[PDB]
């Protein structure tokens, strides 16, 4: 739609972007504490879906978000790995339709960048 | 002066609080918030079902299975047809037949109404 | 519903919460003494909730509630074992019935958590 | 600067002074407030039952039997059946026949305004 | 009934116990000369009640309640201990019914907390 | 800064002259007033017999008899009989005929009044 | 007769009701205080007649009515027990002829819904 | 704005009653009126059987019987017949004979005043 | 007939209805508390009629108009099952007189819409 | 400023409510008028066959067959026939007969009526 986008663009938010820009390298605006808070929560999810360079060929979305998915279970407080094997085996099954995958090649992107044991996936699979 | 992934996450939320772009973003849609409504509509259908369900049974009320079953209601509309099948045999064994009914046994009524909240 | 949404979207709480979190920053806020009285009573009652981590399988909230519920009686200025004893047989039952867990590592955990002797749930069980 | 959970409790508590949302949170819903009405009236109907059954039996009143009757009143709606039968124990004598009779003997009275409570 | 809760909310209890804290801790406010006569009269009767935890089971507020009124019968100018052993020896009747009390051992608790010999509450009991 | 049990008394009674809580707590009710209305009328109930019941006996009219006669009545209506027979030990001989008086033989009279301030 | 139905058709209640509905959300009008007299008297036989939901089949209309006479007896400044129960087995009566039902069931709704002991209304069935 | 099926009743009645089209639509057709004068004068007739039906047989009056007995004439009327057949079964078994009555032994009177308010 | 046509016409609801649209974007019209009333009761009937898709063929009115009918005796305060089961039968024996519907598959597409066990509307088909 | 169709559509309708275009558009025909009197008394005798239809051959009466009967009226007038060959199909077999009864058996009342309205 078109009239969600012109009230964004009357905001003004090109020149209001150049202004906290300038203001960051005058030292006048700190770190906020928000974002501080986010890259230690998030820094393990972007080096583990960096892992997944080697899997080849069709759009590997489905593959992406569900190793994203299962690491957050195992990231929890009480972290769960029985429902963390359950959108495992979906990257799994994912992985293993697109052209050059194979079932053992993807067993081993997807329990490298989860960092557990083959066999946790494969107990799943059936 | 740097350009890191922190600093782009502050002044992204910089520019934000400077054009007051969350609260235009949220009054300028007026389409995408009748999805609240639907959505608190199947949560309220789930949950009677969830206590009547307990309630003919003589089992205790288990909360949280609110929760999962709608979770399995959204994978069975996209077709994570194995993400389904592990949850399955996550859950108790006199819950399983609580969560084929919401998928199944309520497809005409709850099915349905996530058809006409992504629509 | 919408109407009571967009209610409290309107008072503007992503602009009021970004300004507190700067004044924090500068050392304009102190810690407010309902915080120092909550945190003093609060610290007993989160590590004994994660001491419920390896109990694995369905939803836990059963598992988790009764034992909070559980050790509250115990932390009452006039203390109730016998109402303690109530909630804490609720969550032995509930534990049972979850795939894996068996009744006797039911009431390793349980018991665990609040701190008391194993025989002391198993009299009340029956 | 920090990111504890004090300060966090501190500063969600600092942001509802600026921007009122305590007091528009509660009108603002105006729609869960007969809840209220319908816990003080259930609350008015066990206790003129507890005190016409020390009464009828020549015991003295005993105080928090209200709250105990009530525990058990809405845990027998969810179904946590042994929470109950250790409660039960815990009572004395005489005044086991009274919890019953809140959970049982006012079914139809009790335990239907407990329905329409949490709806 | 809302219209009396309405009426209450409608003062700003919220948002005023949150200042008067806040003027506390910038030494604003001293304590109140009523304070400092309250917690010297009630010194006595906080610490009679903790001595009633061994008392266990069912409500226990009759129990409670009662030693209350027994104690303050004796901390009048002028003692009245025959009015103060009528309400004591409704304690021990409503202790005793309790699973788990014997009539000494409420005999043991009631004498305790009050301070004064086991006989004299077993003159009064026939 | 500090959080005794002192200071919670303190700071409890200065939200209540800020927010003028105590004026409102009294005129917001209007409905449990009407117990001061019931509960003047048992006091002189009670005051003109014990006068007339001084003067049938040639005895002195003896001062504080009434919330004696007084406490008795609403002991009675809740259970607590042992806490009776202490107090009828207290009082002396010639009066005790009054505080069963007041008990009994004003059932009808003191005690349906007293069963219509507690409703 | 459609001369009666004509004289209220030109009263014009349809727009008044719309106008009255528009004040009172524009706060110009507050509740009637014959209302509150109303609505703290009704409440009694409102949520008993919803009681009988377990009576099924017929016209189950007598079976209301006289369960609602029976409570008004009871709810008199001097209640007359007697003249309850007139009323009262007249609904039994009227239960036990409808289909599925029977006499020992229909005892347990309207007694039920009394609140009394189902002895008192089998004593006056004979 | 907006244009949501809650608004669209809403935008309805601000056309009514802004032009005056209620009291012109009752006033203006005055041919469908007499319909109303049909229908009071076969409930009337409904009545009368019902009470003289019950006191040939002494059995006591059942109200709400007349709407039974309504229905089931307008169905008969339309084809509904196994409408019929399921209600016949829910009356009880004295009444049952009344019922038939207003179809069947009354076909003369009865429906002919249906078959003209219908017409 | 045209004298019933011109007397609405003369009205003017084409322009009426302009300026009523017009004063609810220019905000002097707020929701009315009828429509309020209104679709809160009315949706349990809306989406249930949308259940029907897959009834094939003729004109399905009184299908559709019989399966409200059941759906209004279920709604009740006081609930009629006995009666709501006249009317559903009803839909069924009209359903299946349709090209292409079966008897068992009119049974599934009403009991899906009423939301009630199969066996039900078999029961009283006979 | 712009020019496209939903701003064509408004401003075709601005200019309507300013001249007063729609009730001079009714009044000043008078004769077209006449259109709705024929086509409501083909209406009445569509439905009066369709009853008359139902209770001869006992089948319930069909809701929105006298609707399909008149656009079979409309398509024969036309020429349609290959339409009228799949509704014949997709209507029930019972109510085909009727369907033909007001396309060919009464060809002489219900064509002339609409034959006269299109002139």
């Amino acid at each position: 739609s078109v009239e969600v986008y012109r009230q964004k663009i009357e905001k003004g938010g090109y020149s209001a972007a150049y202004e906290a820009t300038r203001r960051y390298e005058r030292e006048e605006i700190e770190v906020l504490s928000w974002s501080s808070r986010w890259e230690s929560a998030w820094s393990k999810f972007g080096e583990a879906v960096k892992a997944l360079g080697k899997i080849e060929g069709a759009p590997r979305a489905l593959v992406i978000a569900k190793v994203q998915e299962a690491l957050a279970y195992m990231s929890k407080p009480l972290p769960n790995m029985k429902l963390a094997m359950a959108a495992a085996v979906q990257a799994v099954r994912a992985c293993e339709q697109l052209p050059g995958m194979n079932r053992e090649r993807c067993l081993d992107a997807v329990a490298g960048a989860l960092g557990v044991a083959k066999d946790w996936i494969r107990r799943e699979m059936t | 002066i740097a350009e890191t992934l922190t600093e782009k996450h502050t002044l992204g939320i910089e520019k934000v609080v400077a054009t007051d772009s969350w609260r235009v973003g949220i009054t300028s849609r007026e389409k995408k918030l009748e999805r609240i409504n639907i959505s608190a509509e199947i949560s309220r259908r789930i949950q009677d079902e969830a206590i009547a369900y307990a309630r003919n049974k003589g089992i205790p009320y288990l909360p949280g299975i609110n929760g999962i079953a709608w979770k399995l209601l959204r994978l069975k509309w996209l077709g994570y047809t194995d993400q389904i099948n592990v949850v399955m045999r996550t859950v108790p064994a006199e819950w399983r037949d609580f969560l084929t009914q919401i998928m199944e046994n309520t497809q005409m009524e709850s099915m349905y109404s996530e058809l006409r909240k992504v629509r």
